[PDB]
């Protein structure tokens, strides 16, 4: 794993990315039922991506749980926001459920959440992240989420050096290395703001009782 | 949980 | 289309490939005709999403009237369902790996009536695959010939076009590979043959699943029963 | 007409 070289970095975490999956083909238990029929299809795909994120199998299975429990939404957020990018005003779900900032207000306390995703998604179009940077986020997101509650650290240092080298590479002088690196990680603080009101959100779906698979039960349980 | 075992299976 | 070089066609087609789906295979309960049976539509239903997409990306199918694209695909879909879970199942000697989470040896499909037997051909053709020593850049080839070839007699010289450049493409493929010329043409014959017991496959796969229906064995989405409809 | 007709138009 810290053996590789950046442009290897770069290339596992490319061939590791997981498939953009589709929507069925609007009342607040209809869209909510799309989306978290959606969110429990991708969490399976997400838990293989996982473990071919460098240093990931390495960790103990406890590890490994607790990351992803911590990680799990954020992940699905950045995903999404990613997805949107080429889409002002919209977040691309799923490539047959592209919802306006509108559709958000079908449900309760949602158009809050989509107001702040777009906003992200608008905010990596004025940066003009690339592919191979949103890797490295990704994988920083699952790694540093739930960190506090050496090796990791040591894989994080390397995810670093490799966002440094992409950056180096497109030709940005170091002053601007530094400064987009923290751009970027700063982004990351948002999305951890967001997780945290969409677990909120979807725990308050969860007890005014749309069905939630047993996957998504316990990841959402996890957060208490 | 459950997800212990997707991580094994 | 018919510029694309043999390279590129094979990109293309590379590029183009869908997702390995995962089924919602409940290991809990023990298996019934029914469960069985929701859990392998419930999959083939999403991957038909994907295989629609893929269509668009094979090259020349999408210069076809919306008809013509969806006699194609009413023809070919369990078709393609097959190949690709033949394909999957390659390095699983005795199973089908229908998912990842969802692998499956020929007891298992006796659990619903008239399965067994659609299984073993499955099965068969899988470890014809496996001691041909199939390739990936060869497989995306025959799925995009099944695509334009099932249905275009019972509608073109366009797909006929199309379908002669898959053929340059094996044999570029296979010179690629280092086989002779004689073994390049004994090849082509061997995988296109196969392509024969792939059409029988689905015409059993259609008669067993239009059974299933019939008995209401379980619900089918309105695509796979339209798609199911297609055939009578 | 069919919902493959449709679906098919959808990007
Ligand atoms: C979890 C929510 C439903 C699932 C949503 C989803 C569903 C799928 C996906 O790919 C991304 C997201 C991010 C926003 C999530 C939402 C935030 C609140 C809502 O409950
Ligand atoms: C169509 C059947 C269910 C769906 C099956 C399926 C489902 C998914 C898939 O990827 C491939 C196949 C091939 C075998 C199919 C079966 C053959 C008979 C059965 O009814
Ligand atoms: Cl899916």
């Amino acid at each position: 794993a810290l053996s590789l070289t950046a442009d290897q970095m770069v290339s596992a975490l490319l061939d590791a990315e997981p498939p953009i999956l589709y929507s069925e083909y609007f009342s607040e238990a209809s869209m909510m039922g799309l989306l978290t029929n959606l969110a429990d299809r991708e969490l399976v795909h997400m838990i293989n991506w996982a473990k071919r994120v460098p240093g990931f199998v390495d960790l103990t299975l406890h590890d490994q749980v607790h990351l992803l429990e911590c990680a799990w939404l954020e992940i699905l957020m950045i995903g999404l926001v990613w997805r949107s990018m080429e889409h002002p005003g919209k977040l691309l779900f799923a490539p047959n459920l592209l919802l306006d900032r509108n559709q958000g207000k079908c449900v309760e306390g949602m158009v809050e959440i989509f107001d702040m995703l777009l906003a992200t998604s608008s905010r990596f179009r004025m940066m003009n992240l690339q592919g191979e940077e949103f890797v490295c986020l990704k994988s920083i997101i699952l790694l540093n989420s739930g960190v506090y509650t050496d090796h990791i650290h040591r894989v994080l240092d390397k995810i670093t050096d490799t966002l440094i080298h992409l950056m180096a590479k497109a030709g940005l002088t170091l002053q601007q290395q530094h400064q987009r690196l923290a751009q970027l990680l700063l982004i990351l603080s948002h999305i951890r703001h967001m997780s945290n009101k969409g677990m909120e959100h979807l725990y308050s779906m969860k007890c005014k009782n749309v069905p939630l698979s047993d996957l998504l039960l316990e990841m959402l349980d996890a957060h208490r | 949980k459950l997800l212990h075992r997707i991580l094994q299976d």
